[PDB]
RNA sequence: UUGAUUUGGUGAGAGG
C-alpha cells in the first residue's frame, strides 16, 4: 500500500514542472537533479538509458 | 465553521501546513495535514503479551 | 559529556571509480547528519572543471544536423557532457578537435595543450560514416563548482554569442552519484547507535576517498571560525 | 543474571539459524515462513512489510 | 480534556460515580491531605446537625482491570462550590469532564 | 553468506533431496570429525554445507564415494594393525 | 535439605513499588512484637 | 576555491528564553546544510542540568500523599522534572527547599548555594494549605545529555545509594525548539550569498552563542574522522 | 542426589 503510492507519485508526469524538456545524460544525473533542487520528480525529459 | 474558526486563529484555511523533514531539512512537496487528534492508549500493552 | 569517535572500517573498492565507505559507530541520529551534510556538499559545492561551451561548424542551433555522422548534435552534446577533463594551471581553456576518415572519433583524438589532459581517452565522442566528412568543434572549458544546467545558463546569459556556439550542462563537481544508508551497529551495552554506509561513484580525475576528504575539509574550513 | 558476555554468545547462536514465524489463523502454507533473526531492542516482532 | 468533544463528557463523568460530586453547596476548609472539608451555606443546611461535609478521597488503589483508580481535588482552599458541582477528579477526568 | 539456495537446487534438482544431502554433510561437519571443502566466513554448518553444494563438489554420489573410501581405510587399518 | 522455597516471590518480568501490605493473618502473626 | 567564512554578526535577545541569532556570510547552497546540521545537533546533544533524585522527609514511595499540600507526590515530581537549573562549577549539587505556612511554594524559595542559579522564580511546586504543615525536600541535580530514564538508571547507578530516594526521570536537553531560515544576504558586492537566521528556544539556562559554539565543535570533531583517516 | 502445582471443568468478558 505505501510503496505503490510512492511509485505512483514518482513515475508520473505533469505538463509543467522544474526542468521541463531538458536533456539528461543518464539516470544518475536525473537523481542528482532531483536531489540538488533543479528539477522535479515528475517533469518530462529526454534521458539516455541503456 | 471549521474554516471560519481556522481563520480566527492565524492558521491556513485548508487545514494543511507545509512541513519540512527532520532528516533532510527539505520541504515535503504537496502540503500535509497537521492537527490535534485525541488519541487513547488501550490496555493491550506489549509487555503483557510478550 | 564525551562523544563516540568512529573508525573507518572499510573501503570496499568495487572498481577504480567506485567505493563503499562502511563506517561505524556514531551517536544516535548522527549518521544522517554526516551523510546529508556530505551529500549536499558533494552534489552542489565541490569544485572542478568540465566543458561548458562548444562552437561547431555546419550547425546554427541545437536542432540542426551535420553530415557524415550516425548520431546527431544532441548526441554529440550529450557525449561531450560525459567527457571528464581536468585543467591544472588556468581556468578558461579552449580546445579544438578535427577528425576525418572512416572510424569513430574518441577522446584521444583531440588536440591538447600542456596544461590539460584527458582522464579517459577511449571515451567515445561520435562516429563518422564518410571518409570525406571533416568534423570540427571548438571546445571551451571553464571551471566552476557543482552543477549548472544549460536551461538556467541560457536564462542567465544575455550577450549575443555568435551563431554556432552550443551550451551544455557544466558537470563541474567530479562525483556522479552519492547515496548512503544508515544501518544499526552495536557497542556492547547500547544498541541505539548507528553505522554509516556511504556509496560513491565518480568519473575520472579523482579517487572517491579524495572526494570525501575534500568535502569534509571544505565543511571543516567553513566551520573553522567559531569553534573552541 | 544476564551478564555482559552472553549477548555476544547470543549473536553467535542467532547468526545463520532460521525461525518459523506463524500468524495465529494459518489458512494456507504461506502463513508459516522462516526468517533469520535480527535482534531488537524492544518487545515486538519486527516483520518485513511485503511478507 | 478532549479538545474536540461532544459535550456529553460532563454527564458521563458525573453520572458514573468516579468523581466526588458535592452533596451540599457552600465554601471549603480544605484540610484535603486526607479529606475535602466543605462548609455548607445556610440555606442548604439543616437547623440541627450544624454540619460540614467531609469527602473521602480514594487514593491509589486497584481497579478490576489492574488500572489505577485515583481521585485528586480540583478545588482550591476557600472557593465557592454549588450543589451538584464536582470536587475531586477521578480516573480519566479533567475538571469534571471525561479525559480517556 | 546466504539468502537463497537456488543454485544448490539447480545442482541437486529435487529440492527435497537438497535438505537430505546438506544434512548428511552438516552432520559430517558438526559432530563430525570432518573439515569443510570451502573457506568459511564464520558461517554455520548449514550454510557451509549449502555453500559446498552450490559450487558443485558435494552431492549424494561424492558422499557415498567418501564413505566407501573411509570404509576401505578402516578395513586396511584393521588388517594392517592386526595382521 | 528437605526444607523448600514456596515464599511468594515477584513474577517474571514485572517491577514496581510495594504500595500497601495487608495482613488479617492467622491470629498470631507478629514476628517480634509488631502486631 | 573562492569560498568564504561566516561569523556571528548580530545576536538579538527577544526575551530571556526565546532568542534568535544570525550567521553571515554563508556560501551558495550551504545555508540549508549548516541549518539542518546545527538543528539536529542542537536538538540532540546539548548539555543541561536537571533534577535526578528527590528526597522528601517522611515519604516512603512516590504514590503516597502528604500532610498540608495540594499537589500529590507524583504531581510534585512532575513539577520538579520541569525545573530549570544552571550550575557553574560543579557537575553534581544538592539543593534544599524548606518552607512552612499557607501559600504556594515557588521555586524562589529554595535556599540556593553560590554556584547554582534558579532561573525561574515563578515555577510553582506545591500549594501548602495547612499552617502547621511543613515540607523539606533535598533535590539532587546532575548534568548530562539526551534522555536517561528511571528504568535504565535502576541498575546503572553504581554508587550504592540508600533506600528512600525517589528517582525522577532526567530530561537533560535544555533546547526545546529551533528553526533556521535562509534569507537573502545584503552583501554590497555579492548577490549570491545568504544568511542563516537560527531561532532558538531554550530552557533559559543555556547561552545561545555558547550552544552554537559547542554544536560547531561537535560537528567539527565528528568530521575529523573523515578528514584525517581517509 | 540440589525444588514444586495449574491444566481438569464451568461461566462471563475481551483481541486478531
Amino acid at each position: 500500500q505505501d510503496v505503490v503510492l510512492g511509485l505512483y507519485y514518482m513515475t508520473r508526469d505533469c505538463v509543467n514542472a522544474k526542468g521541463e524538456g531538458m536533456v539528461l545524460t543518464g539516470p544518475k544525473e536525473a537523481e542528482r537533479l532531483y536531489r540538488s533542487g533543479l528539477a522535479s520528480l515528475h517533469a518530462r525529459v529526454k534521458v539516455r538509458i541503456t | 465553521e471549521i474554516k471560519e474558526l481556522l481563520k480566527l486563529g492565524d492558521l491556513p484555511t485548508s487545514g494543511q501546513i507545509r512541513l519540512y523533514d527532520g532528516r533532510t531539512g527539505e520541504q515535503f512537496e504537496r502540503p500535509v495535514t497537521v492537527g490535534y487528534m485525541y488519541m487513547l492508549k488501550l490496555n493491550h500493552l506489549v509487555d503483557d503479551k510478550m | 559529556t564525551e562523544f563516540l569517535k568512529p573508525r573507518l572500517v572499510d573501503i570496499e573498492q568495487v572498481s577504480s571509480t567506485h567505493a563503499k565507505v562502511t563506517l561505524e559507530p556514531l551517536e544516535r541520529g548522527f549518521g544522517h547528519t554526516l551523510g546529508n551534510a556530505l551529500r549536499r556538499i558533494l552534489l552542489s559545492s565541490m569544485p572542478g572543471c568540465a566543458v561548458t561551451e562548444v562552437e561547431i561548424d555546419g550547425v546554427l542551433h541545437e536542432y540542426s544536423t551535420k553530415e557524415g555522422v550516425q548520431e546527431d548534435i544532441l548526441e554529440i552534446l550529450l557525449n561531450l557532457k560525459g567527457l571528464a577533463v581536468r585543467v591544472q594551471g588556468k581556468d578558461e581553456v579552449i580546445l579544438t578537435l578535427n577528425k576525418s576518415g572512416i572510424g569513430p572519433v574518441t577522446a584521444a583524438d583531440i588536440t591538447h595543450d600542456g596544461d590539460v589532459e584527458i582522464v579517459k581517452p577511449q571515451h567515445v565522442i561520435c562516429h563518422l560514416t564518410d571518409e570525406n566528412a571533416s568534423i570540427s568543434m571548438r571546445i571551451k572549458v571553464q571551471r566552476g563548482r557543482g552543477y549548472v544546467p544549460a536551461s538556467t545558463r541560457i536564462h542567465s546569459e544575455e550577450d549575443e554569442r555568435p551563431i554556432g556556439r552550443l551550451l551544455v550542462d557544466a558537470c563541474y563537481s567530479p562525483v556522479e552519484r552519492i547515496a548512503y544508508n544508515v544501518e544499526a551497529a552495536r557497542v556492547e551495552q547500547r544498541t541505539d547507535l548507528d553505522k554509516l554506509v556511504i556509496e560513491m561513484e565518480t568519473n575520472g580525475t579523482i579517487d572517491p576517498e579524495e572526494a570525501i576528504r575534500r568535502a569534509a575539509t571544505i565543511l571543516a574550513e567553513q566551520l573553522e571560525a567559531f569553534v573552541d | 543474571r544476564e551478564e555482559a558476555v552472553v549477548w555476544d554468545i547470543l549473536d553467535e547462536v542467532i547468526r545463520e539459524h532460521p525461525v518459523l514465524l506463524n500468524r495465529a489463523p494459518t489458512l494456507h502454507r504461506l502463513g508459516i515462513q522462516a526468517f533469520e533473526p535480527v535482534l531488537i531492542e524492544g518487545k515486538a516482532i519486527q516483520l518485513h512489510p511485503l511478507v | 480534556k478532549p479538545l474536540v468533544g461532544t459535550g456529553m463528557e460532563r454527564a458521563v463523568a458525573v453520572d458514573s460515580g468516579v468523581t466526588a460530586v458535592a452533596k451540599r453547596g457552600g465554601v471549603v476548609q480544605y484540610v484535603d491531605a486526607s479529606r475535602i472539608v466543605i462548609k455548607v451555606n445556610e440555606d442548604e443546611m439543616y437547623p440541627g446537625e450544624a454540619g460540614i461535609d467531609i469527602y473521602n478521597l480514594t487514593k491509589y488503589t486497584r481497579s478490576n482491570q489492574n488500572t489505577c483508580i485515583n481521585q485528586m481535588p480540583c478545588v482550591s482552599l476557600g472557593e465557592p462550590v454549588e450543589r451538584g458541582d464536582v470536587l475531586a477528579d477521578g480516573p480519566s477526568t479533567d475538571l469534571g469532564e471525561l479525559a480517556l | 553468506a546466504r539468502v537463497t539456495v537456488q543454485d544448490a537446487v539447480e545442482k541437486i534438482g529435487n529440492r527435497f533431496d537438497l535438505v537430505l544431502v546438506a544434512a548428511r554433510r552438516a552432520r559430517q561437519m558438526q559432530v563430525g570429525g570432518k573439515d569443510p571443502l570451502v573457506p568459511e566466513e564464520n558461517d554455520k554448518t548449514t550454510v557451509i554445507a549449502l555453500r559446498e553444494i552450490e559450487e558443485g563438489l558435494i552431492n549424494n554420489q561424492i558422499l557415498d564415494v567418501r564413505e566407501r573410501q573411509e570404509q576401505q581405510e578402516q578395513e586396511a587399518a584393521e588388517l594392517q594393525a592386526v595382521t | 535439605s528437605d526444607v523448600k522455597d514456596s515464599s511468594l516471590r515477584v513474577p517474571n518480568g514485572v517491577s514496581g513499588t510495594v504500595i500497601d501490605v495487608q495482613v488479617f493473618t492467622r491470629d498470631g502473626v507478629e514476628k517480634d512484637k509488631r502486631a
